[PDB]
């Protein structure tokens, strides 16, 4: 549907972006509550 | 902060019960944080872990410790749905209007995610129907947004 | 016991933006069930079925 | 008469190096001559002769 | 040789990706004394 | 900083000799700097449009302007290969030994991009070549590096 492919040269830059993949893909199944007290607690910080 | 500390967190989140009962008689902090501020209580009650919560109730470990963003380990307990850990936060002295930092109560939370059996043990603890987020929004507020129907009548009765 | 706050500098707002939804997303994953991460990997084991790659003519 | 100095406040380490790979690129750009600029972009056009295309059976 | 490919969803994240790839395909074209210098300025800056 | 000041850096970069004069002409300011610090004058250098060089020449526009790395014209003009620019800053009054910020002189550059003719016109003009750089190298010890013989030799002759 809205699946997106890419190519990566070197094995450290592939595992980064896996890394990265994961915890943005997983960021949709984070209850909005919860990413609003996070970005409060970021506002806060400044 | 510690490594028997983070190795408890993970315990904790991963339900290794036994893992979680060495590392504390080893005397890992009940109270180590990971990097949002959570406590292993808070991870036992995201992921579900009954035993582990129960077991780290009988400890020093702050039922209403707060992480970085104010969610209690009630906030999130309520928020994924875990009807048994609620039942036993409660007892064990959870503050049932716990706020976090847009002042989410976990009724708002249980509101949120459409938990109908949660709504009714925080309503029985006296949670606060009339209680507003930053937003302005009640528990009654988002179960109308969310489309929770069966809350949205449980909630307009105790109000 | 805390986890260290360390402090990073960054030279723009762009960098900045991208730099937080990045940390962002570490971060909130602590806030997922092991079911929810379990449901996730399950459907990630499942796209290797169908491997990628480059077609040719 | 200078560009206007703004600052980007970036969390962390990670984001801030990110933000400055990107900057610096965008930056020095400035002292590519036209002849070299010209030389990139027949090169790109000429990439355009042989399209991408998702493959299929 | 070192040729990528990618897809990316959205108008507007194209756009900024061709703005990047454009400017981190000539850096190699920079030459390296003026990134140095370059790099001294922004440590200069600090 | 202005938008004539923009036109012009963009004119002078992309060598539009009449669109030069005319901003000139409405009073555009010929000190306009670009986002790494450049003049019209540096990017007239950088491009290899010589006339919109002699035009600036005959302005205010300093021929020793720096940039945000300490880059003068004869730097740019140096490392790109500018062989009559370099000739007519040196004219207009081009310091032949000006620094950048890791201490190259033009002579620096051109050594290292292997232009001779403008190693040769620089030591004309008086260049040293006993300067070091950031890094403790001469024009030499970069000829060297970059595989440089012809220039190599004509350095060590003059040293």
């Amino acid at each position: 549907e809205d699946t997106y492919y890419l190519q990566v040269r070197g094995r450290e830059n592939f595992e980064i972006l896996m890394k990265l993949k994961e915890s943005l893909e997983l960021m949709e199944l984070v209850p909005q509550p919860l990413v609003d007290s996070y970005r409060q607690q970021q506002q806060l910080l400044q | 902060g510690s490594d028997l500390g983070k190795k408890l967190l993970e315990a904790a989140q991963t339900g290794q019960d036994d893992e979680v009962r060495i590392l504390m008689a080893n005397g890992a902090d009940v109270n180590a944080m990971d990097m949002v501020g959570m406590t292993p209580l808070h991870l036992a009650a995201v992921n579900g872990h009954l035993e582990i919560v129960e077991v780290l109730l009988k400890t020093s470990a702050d039922v209403n410790a707060q992480d970085y963003q104010g969610e209690t380990p009630l906030h999130l307990a309520a928020i994924w749905g875990h009807l048994e850990i609620v039942e036993v936060l409660l007892k064990a002295g959870a503050d049932v209007n716990a706020n976090d930092l847009v002042g989410h109560t976990p009724l708002h939370l249980a509101a949120w995610s459409g938990h109908l059996e949660i709504v009714e043990v925080l309503l029985k603890h006296g949670a606060d129907v009339n209680a507003q987020d930053k937003f302005g929004k009640t528990a009654f507020d988002i179960s109308i947004d969310n489309g929770n129907e069966d809350i949205a009548e449980v909630l307009q009765k105790a109000a | 016991s805390d986890d260290e706050l360390l402090y990073l500098p960054v030279r723009g707002r762009e960098t900045y933006e991208m730099l937080l939804k990045i940390k962002e997303s570490l971060e909130l994953m602590q806030y997922l069930p092991q079911h929810t991460i379990e449901t996730y990997r399950q459907q990630q084991q499942q796209q290797h079925q169908h491997l990628l790659q480059k077609q040719t003519s």
